[PDB]
């Protein structure tokens, strides 16, 4: 029967799709200011932060949050964090994957029992006592430092001196590293300097890679795009592109796309029966995007508004009612090469 | 005859994890530089 390895990959199956409905809907928020910008982030990063925020939420802070990071078909949305942070963190000799997360407390704020063995359980959070109250910046050097670690030096800087303050009692932090090569990789002596069109009108140099091979591809006529799977070692993480037939439209040839997109149909294309092995042609730049953000304002416009107000219920981790969400620090690299591709974020939570 | 796939502009991208179908990184490249 094995009802424990059923009940825990449905578990996963439930953070996976909530990771994805969040992805969507963040991005599509994102994407109403930022239309014209490079957009990169971790979800995975953001909402492992938030989740392990979550686990301290009650009343109306906690239901807002289950709503916006899409908890509410979980009886236990922390298992499942669980079982995927193992799963990711499973040793191995082939590639680099791995996530933590840590609790940076204010030393004289008591955090209850309960919550410090949930946050152990569920999402290895140790706990670290730091001085927030008269030494705020040796605290934020100390976190910026195991973020640094955790990230294999990409994110050395995390934590800004606007971000921890005085007033800051609690943040809570996940990074996640990832670095692996390509299951075929590219010929650097095919890479050329080629344009790259920004629009109908617009364009800029970029080190376009090439090669010839077999990749799965999905060919969708009707909807004037196709999309690619490229796999990493072993195929256990692959890359997908989605790219529109041409730029058709006045901006990035994404309009349409961006309008229509919806989890449900990234899903099901993604692992559609119509995407199959193909001999490609494939051109692919060699590019690198970084990016940093406090997603407080975006997370208030989704839904989560509570637990950024003095009326924010944590009473999960303590019982005075005097912590809220000041910032939501997230900070993401990548780089895509001949090699490969090398991945990384971190999210802080940070509680006043 | 082979499949052109010319990555010359703008596209979404993402990082999955394939067993459990996660999405660990979520981009649009839009801006060269």
């Amino acid at each position: 029967k094995d009802r424990w390895g059923s009940e825990l990959e449905i578990s996963m199956e439930q953070v996976s799709a909530s990771i994805g409905n969040f992805t969507v809907d963040l991005f599509n928020k994102l994407n109403e200011t930022n239309r014209d910008k490079n957009i990169f982030f971790s979800p995975w990063s953001i909402s492992s932060a938030l989740a392990l925020t979550y686990l301290a939420a009650k009343g109306s802070t906690a239901r807002e949050m289950a709503e916006v990071l899409h908890f509410e078909q979980a009886e236990n949305i922390h298992s499942g964090f669980k079982e995927l942070l193992t799963a990711f963190n499973k040793p191995r000799n082939n590639y680099s994957l791995r996530s933590a997360n840590r609790i940076y407390v204010e030393k004289t704020y008591a955090l209850l029992p309960t919550y410090l063995q949930l946050s152990k359980k569920y999402y290895k959070a140790e706990p670290q006592k730091v001085n927030f109250k008269t030494a705020p910046e040796q605290s934020r050097k100390e976190i910026n430092t195991w973020v640094e670690k955790q990230t294999e030096s990409k994110i050395k800087n995390l934590l800004s001196s606007d971000d921890v303050k005085a007033t800051t009692r609690l943040i809570l932090v996940n990074a996640i590293y990832f670095k692996a090569e390509w299951e075929v990789k590219f010929q650097a002596e095919k890479t050329s300097i080629q344009p790259f069109r920004l629009s109908k009108n617009k364009s800029k140099p970029v080190k376009m890679m090439y090669m010839r091979d077999t990749f799965p591809v999905l060919i969708m006529e009707k909807m004037n795009f196709k999309m690619i799977e490229l796999p990493y070692v072993k195929r256990e993480l692959s890359m997908f592109i989605l790219l529109p037939d041409d730029i058709k439209d006045g901006t990035t040839g994404l309009e349409q796309l961006e309008r229509e997109l919806t989890y449900e149909r990234l899903s099901e294309w993604a692992d559609s029966k119509m995407m199959t092995e193909t001999l490609v042609d494939l051109h692919l730049p060699k590019f690198s995007l970084e990016d940093r953000i406090d997603l407080r304002d975006t997370l208030r416009n989704m839904g989560m508004t509570t637990a950024f107000t003095t009326n924010a219920d944590f009473r999960g981790m303590t019982d005075k009612k005097d912590l809220a969400i000041s910032k939501v620090i997230h900070q993401s690299f990548v780089a895509v090469d001949e090699k490969g591709t090398e991945a990384v974020a971190a999210t802080a939570v940070i509680i006043s | 005859h082979v499949l052109k796939f010319k990555v010359d502009h703008p596209f979404h991208f993402f990082i999955r994890h394939n067993k459990s179908k996660t999405i660990l990184f979520f981009g649009r490249f839009c801006c060269p530089v």
